[PDB]
Formats: structure tokens, C-alpha cells, sequence
């Protein structure tokens, strides 16, 4: 076509999807990862994560308002990898690394499980 | 604004 | 703080919300502009738009599942600047920059109407 | 990905 393209308007509509999160502004689901609750946005999380994708596309998971993830996923790492989906910034770190990559793996969240793998390859 |  | 960003995160954000828009996938809202009907997400409209931001906040409006604009918007300005939502893509031509301008005005889309004052005053 |  003959479009023209604004540079910032993709980054700008997450950083605006960000300020609704922190307001907890239009939010329709919890996610239970054991003892803690994150509100979110469904689109948002189909986005970023395969595993999302794949929940609320279900005809009968896409109309649950609670979503409890596995057991085995840590708390921290949800919020890192929340944090990113909404940010495009991981906070990744030697304490966290290993946590961060087995949820990005449960997630399916492709990008973050390489840089995961990348970093650790790195440190052996 | 750019040309794709 | 010491986080690592990926690059087309926000990008990627916007092009799977624009499959899901494709699909009809989430959509919470139908817009109403005279004949036509839109199907759209609402957090997508309230990240792009100023008076999309202002209905969607309002304690009545937020839980109305359509939108009618007001009966001067043209249909075909708004879906361009629907498309550009989705896509940071503006279709932007001599046949309709006037409509397209008239419609980001409506909407509070200041780049669009930057850009839209900015080539009209070039062609004068 | 990069340092922002
Ligand atoms: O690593 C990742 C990130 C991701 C996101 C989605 N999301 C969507 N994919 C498609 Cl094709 N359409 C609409 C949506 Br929402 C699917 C798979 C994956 N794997
Ligand atoms: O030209 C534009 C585009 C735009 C978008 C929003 N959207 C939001 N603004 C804020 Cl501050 N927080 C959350 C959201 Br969603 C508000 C005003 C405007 N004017
Ligand atoms: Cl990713
Ligand atoms: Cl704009």
C-alpha cells in the first residue's frame, strides 16, 4: 500500500495498556499462581504467551474470570514475565534466572526462554 | 512519520 | 534498574491484537458510525483514542457493549484510523485527508491530526 | 534485545 507508519504508536499503546494495568482499569481476569492473585487483561496475556493463547480461545476457559496456574510456578517469576508482556523490559537476574525460564517455558513466551538460555550458556 |  | 528490552516486543503486542480484531476474537464493543458497525477491543481504542480513553473510564459508559459517534463522522475516516490503531499504519490520501483529519480530531488522535495538518499544508 |  501507500501508508505511512508512526515509529512510537506500538510502544506508546503498551505503555497506555501498562497505565490501565497499574489502575486496574478494564482487568477481566485474575491469574492464581499459589498464593498470589495478578489482574490482567486477556488480550494482552494472548499476545504475549502461547499458553494464553491457547486458554482463552477454549470456548468454555475464554468466559473464566480466575485462571490458576501449575503449582510448580513461582510467584516472582509470573510477575517478572507479567511485568515484561506489559513493559517489553525483563528484569532478569542471577537470583531469578532460572525461575524466569521455567515459567517463560510454561508460558510459552519464545523470546524470553532464548535470552533465558543465552544468559545462562553464558555464566557456565 | 516514515515510509514503511 | 538493570532490565534487557526486546526490541519488537511492542510491535509483535500490536500485530497479535490486530489477528485477534481479524478473527473477532475478545472484541468487547461494537462502534456505530451512521450505516456501519466496527467491532473493536476496548482497552485497543481507549490506548489510541482521547475520547475512546474518556467514554470507556466512565462509571455508565464502560458497561455499554455499543458505541454510537456522533452522525458527521464518516465511516471510512473512522475505519482508517480504526486500521491505524491496530497496525501504526495510515492510509492517507488526497480523497480522504479531510475526513480522515475531521475524524482523528473527534477521536483525540493528536499525531494523526499533526500529520493531516502538516500534509495539507503542503499541498496549498 | 538490548541495554534501554
Ligand atoms: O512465544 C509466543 C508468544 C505467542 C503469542 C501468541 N498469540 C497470538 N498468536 C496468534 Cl498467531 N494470533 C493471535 C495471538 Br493473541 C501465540 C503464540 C505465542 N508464542
Ligand atoms: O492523542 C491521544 C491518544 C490518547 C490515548 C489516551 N489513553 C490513555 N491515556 C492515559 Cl494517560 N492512560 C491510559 C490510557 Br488507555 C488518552 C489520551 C490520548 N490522546
Ligand atoms: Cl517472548
Ligand atoms: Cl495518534
Amino acid at each position: 500500500d501507500s501508508c505511512i507508519q508512526f515509529t512510537r504508536h506500538a510502544s506508546d499503546v503498551l505503555l497506555n495498556l501498562n497505565r490501565l494495568r497499574s489502575r486496574d482499569i478494564l482487568t477481566d481476569v485474575v491469574i492464581v499462581v499459589s498464593r498470589e492473585q495478578f489482574r490482567a487483561h486477556k488480550t494482552v496475556l494472548m499476545a504475549c504467551s502461547g499458553l494464553f493463547y491457547s486458554i482463552f480461545t477454549d470456548q468454555l476457559k475464554c468466559n473464566l474470570s480466575v485462571i490458576n496456574l501449575d503449582p510448580e510456578i513461582n510467584p516472582e517469576g509470573f510477575c517478572i514475565l507479567l511485568d515484561f508482556m506489559y513493559t517489553s523490559r525483563l528484569n532478569l537476574r542471577e537470583g531469578n534466572i532460572m525461575a524466569v525460564m521455567a515459567t517463560a517455558m510454561y508460558l510459552q513466551m519464545e523470546h524470553v526462554v532464548d535470552t533465558c538460555r543465552k544468559f545462562i550458556k553464558a555464566s557456565e | 512519520w516514515v515510509i514503511p
